[PDB]
RNA sequence: GGCCAGCAUCAGUUUUGGUGGCAGGAUAAAUCCAUAGGAAUGUAGCUUGCCUCGGUAAGUAUUAUAGCCUGUG
RNA sequence: AGAACUGGCGAUGCGGGAUGAACCGAACGUAGAGUUAAGGUGCCGGAAUACACGCUCAUCAGACACCACAAAAGGUGUUAG
RNA sequence: UUUGCUCCACACAAUAUAGAUGGAUACGAAUAAGGCGUCCUUGUGGCGUCGCUGAACCAUAGCAGGCUAGCAACGGUGCACUUGGCGGAAAGGCCUUGGGUGCUUGCUGGCGAAUUGCAAUGUCAUUUUGCGUGGGGAUAAAUCAUUUGUAUACGACUUAGA
């Protein structure tokens, strides 16, 4: 007989965990979680985004899936050998998440003549999929 | 099209004014999309018209039109400051008004 | 009749301190110093860093 | 931004969902709240119950038909709340009033359009995990509110009918996922994805 | 006299040669190769009001045909300036790059 | 009373005829700017030796920095505090990146717990803890075990707009 | 030639941004690089004892198939 | 109730303390613009439902000087020493 | 009480406004958890995927949007009808059938715009009432007075009388 427990996975605070930055001057950037000082600060370190290494506050970044093996307190040289170890960057990209972001900017730096082909191309894709949905 | 619309619609808060004192000679507007005061220095100088209808036929007409500009930001919310060339009738408190693109510095 | 503030009006800035020409010549407010580097004594930095 | 914004009152907090609507109203936006019988209000049941009794026995003593009324109603305490945030005494305030609509459940027309919710106002986003609140159909019950099991009756019907309202939503969304997918690998499809779209 | 000659060009969207002010004027970032045209004998003194005179009439045939040329050659620019510039619900001007 | 800074100030007990060169008595202070380093120079050596502002001056005030600003360190402190009723000696050990900054979160901390303002608060020694299990409280113990992970089983994002389309979810 | 406005170039007052060149501190401190020493919240290895052919568990071992700290430059 | 020094009210509006002859700020020709004082920025109400570290759950919590009251003594309530 | 009353299509008028100018775009529930997809022995199941805001989605090109010529599709959409069903909490709305007709920017064209002269909301809502054209329908009561006393200071109340 079963003894069916749900697991209910998390995002935890450790050390090699992935941040991303969402408030301050980074404010988007990709850091590396170094050493936790306590239940609300911890020590980040961004060298291929060029975060500098400092003491953050867990408020002002958001906890990302990816982790790496990454020892306690490894200097700004160590992280970036990691980093580039495990293709942090080349994971993140991958994901849904960065893709929804990067789609973001792509729509805000579209031009008024671009706009105006976006709506051009979206008329012509909704002809092909009137006529494919009204067959079935 | 569907839409024609040149401008950016706002609402009339209420005049400049302390806890007990207002000033009408300003007003206070509030623009849709806008909630810092980074975003507000945009429409820093944006011509402003109040569209109101009126009974008595002025010159073919019912359509009145009290015209105004943006002066300057006011708190940390994307309210804007505005003057008009006659103060609003204070009764349009929470009424639709029109902020244009001109004189634009795009 | 009407006063008028220098630092703003370069060309009452020039009226008085005819020497404002001459300041923006060599530009008298980015002069590079002379690259010194001689370095304080051991007695300084151990006071300096001193429990 | 809308014409009629409809809110969800369950899960809000009667006081953080009153400020809110109460600067809504004053700036011309019309504000519809349904099912007021679900809002929260911090603090445990005998805190809330022993305050309404508080408010209960305050009444003019020479005659009590003139002085305040103690509403019974979840939809009416929640108004009483956003009555006192709004300068109801002047004509801008009672003008804000007749902006506002407060029902228990969801009733007519009201069922067939979008609700939402206020973030700043969610009882789960704004308190403690641990701390005890109180549900405004309860506390109105025990204050002589006698139309629970009547609203609860009904809103357990419109669920029902909801429900299959959403499989048909559901199963036409699956399908035109499905042609939206057959659109990709196209021409048009892959111009789209260069300009963000 | 501080203002700026533009064209439609006529034949696209139904503005000739005309005569507008630049403070109430948004200028995109989609450019044209204006190396090409005439406008050096248009000047103040030509928009003089002293129906439609008929002069002008061939002056917008023999300025349009000049960038008619380069408008076919970026695709869907001709459609794009027959089009009327609207803002939608949620547009933000403060943002929108143009 | 601000983001602090740490400097190191000189008095001179200036010189009369009979006794020149004198001792030059040096301090650390934690202060915001260097107004109010060398007023709490000349407060502390009004509690130690025969010497006021009139008496003496400054020979020199120096900001001291971290030798290592990004490295975690455990500081024990030592206080001495004037509550409501006499004078307590306390002493707390503050997880932190540097010096000030663990000075700056002992003002809050005080202030926080025991309702003691800037004014009533001296600072004995801000001293580092060179060896693990010399730490004596535990809530710095539970941050020195190994490989330690924690999650967070909340999330209360910040929202922007009055109105929202959907429910929040605290998934994390 | 009034009255009401728009734009441009100015003056006075002021508000809000972008950006450049320099001067100071321990001639920032760090990071970084080099070198020496050291420790464990002890890495690989070695060894021991349980075990679904391997994963753990405590002893050894100061950089190795992880790293860190301190001093000096 | 009766003195000493000084500042005020009386003879004094204005911004603030919800409200008040004395308190805080600041004293007043008629206007415009800019900046602040004291006090405030959930709504009434103009202004951050700002940020940061903690403390507190109260079956009569608490919420701001003058100020419109609370004590001795207690609590394996909780926190720090 | 001098052809009045009401309803629908429309025409001319006035009156009124707390404020239309792309679209209020519908599961429920949990938050120390869920949505969606799929499989399966249909479960408090396995697996995959998603969130980190609506910064979305749909709609959106033409004289505020003309006149016409085709191509490719058998779609998209508006309107007047029509078929059937559901909805009573304030239903007064929703879904759907059949054809008719108009448009289509899915694609390729041909003409028309100017002089409103450098900006002046540039009129584009519905609200009631009034008044005339003409397409249907309907053919009463109450009060005073008189009377009654289950009522009553007076009004009121309760009754009665072709």
């Amino acid at each position: 007989t079963d003894s069916i427990v749900k697991a209910s996975n998390w995002r935890l605070v450790e050390v090699g965990r992935v941040v991303l930055i969402k408030k301050g001057q980074s404010a988007g950037k990709l850091a590396a979680i170094v050493e936790i000082i306590d239940q609300k600060k911890v020590l980040i370190d961004g060298p291929k985004a060029g975060v500098p290494r400092q003491a953050i506050n867990l408020g002002q970044v958001v906890l990302t899936p990816l982790t790496f093996a990454l020892p306690r307190g490894a200097r700004t040289a160590t992280v970036s050998k990691k980093w580039a170890a495990a293709a942090v960057c080349e994971k993140w990209a991958a994901s849904s998440w960065a893709k929804k972001i990067a789609q973001r900017e792509r729509r805000a730096a579209l031009t008024d003549f671009e706009r105006f082909q976006v709506m051009v191309l979206r008329k012509q894709k909704r002809y092909t999929v009137k006529k494919a949905l009204a067959k079935a | 099209a569907e839409s024609h619309r040149l401008y950016v619609k706002g609402k009339h808060l209420s005049y400049q004014r302390s806890k007990r004192v207002n000033n009408p000679n300003v007003s206070l507007i509030k623009i849709e999309g806008v909630a810092t005061p980074q975003d507000a220095q945009f429409y820093l100088g944006k011509r402003i018209a109040y569209v109101y209808r009126a009974s008595k036929e002025v010159r073919g007409s019912k359509i009145r039109v009290m015209w105004g500009k943006v002066t300057r930001t006011h708190g940390n919310s994307g309210v804007v400051r505005a003057t008009f060339r006659n103060n609003l009738p204070a009764k349009t408190f929470g009424a639709s008004v029109r902020i244009f693109l001109y004189p634009s510095n795009i | 009749v009407l006063k008028k503030n220098p630092l703003k009006n370069k060309q009452v800035l020039l009226r008085l301190n005819p020497y404002a020409k001459v300041f923006a010549a060599e530009k008298l407010g980015s002069k590079k110093a002379e690259k010194t580097g001689t370095k304080p004594a051991a007695v300084f930095t151990e006071t300096l860093k001193h429990d | 931004v809308e014409p009629v914004v409809v809110i969800d009152g369950k899960g809000h907090l009667v006081g953080r969902l009153a400020s809110v609507v109460a600067k809504q109203l004053l700036n011309g936006q019309k504000i519809v709240v349904v099912r007021a019988e679900e809002l929260n209000i911090s603090g445990e049941f005998f805190r809330n119950k022993l305050k309404y009794h508080d408010f209960l026995r305050k009444a003019t003593a020479f005659n009590k038909t003139r002085g305040p009324f103690h509403f019974r109603a979840p939809s009416r305490i929640f108004y009483k709340a956003l009555r006192g945030m709004v300068s109801h005494k002047t004509a801008r305030g009672k003008a804000a009033l007749e902006r506002l609509k407060v029902f228990e459940g969801i009733p007519p027309p009201y069922d067939k359009k979008k609700r939402v919710v206020v973030p700043q106002a969610l009882r789960v986003l704004r308190l403690k995990p641990g701390r005890k609140y109180t549900t405004l159909g309860k506390l109105s019950t025990s204050v002589g509110w006698k139309y629970e099991d009547v609203v609860a009756k009904l809103e357990a019907k419109r669920k029902v009918s909801s429900a299959e309202y959403y499989a048909k939503k559901r199963a036409f969304t699956k399908k035109v996922a499905s042609a939206n997918a057959t659109a990709a690998e196209s021409d048009v499809a892959k111009q789209l994805a260069a300009l963000g779209y | 006299d501080n203002t700026l000659l533009i064209s439609g060009p006529f034949k696209v969207n139904g503005v000739p040669l005309r005569r507008v002010n630049a403070r109430y004027v948004i200028a995109t970032s989609t450019k044209v190769s204006v190396e090409g045209v005439n406008v050096e004998k248009f000047n103040v003194e030509y928009f003089a009001k002293e129906e439609i005179k008929a002069e002008r009439v061939e002056d917008q045939k023999v300025v349009d045909k000049a960038l008619i040329a380069e408008i076919k050659k970026t695709p869907l620019l001709k459609q794009y300036l027959s089009a009327s510039f609207s803002l939608k619900n949620g547009d933000k001007p403060h943002m929108l790059k143009f | 009373m601000a983001h602090f800074k740490e400097y190191q100030v000189i008095g001179r007990r200036l010189p009369t005829e009979s006794v020149p060169e004198p001792k030059l008595f040096r301090m650390r202070i934690f202060a915001s700017n260097e107004v109010i380093a060398k007023s709490r120079y000349w407060y502390f050596l009004q509690k130690l030796h025969k010497v006021k502002k009139a008496s003496g001056e400054i020979v020199s005030i120096n900001q001291i920095n971290e030798a290592h600003p990004t490295k975690v360190k455990n500081f024990g402190v030592w206080v001495r505090y004037d509550s409501r009723s006499g004078t307590h000696n306390m002493y707390k050990e503050i997880r932190d990146v540097s010096r000030v900054a663990a000075v700056e979160t002992l003002y809050q901390d005080m202030a926080a717990r025991h309702r003691a303002r800037f004014r009533s608060i001296h600072i004995l020694k801000v001293a580092e803890i060179e060896k693990t299990a010399d730490v004596k409280r535990q809530y710095v113990k539970q941050f020195l075990t190994k490989d330690l992970k924690f999650p967070l089983p909340h999330r209360v994002q910040k929202s922007t707009k009055t109105f929202s389309y959907k429910r929040p979810s605290t998934f994390y």
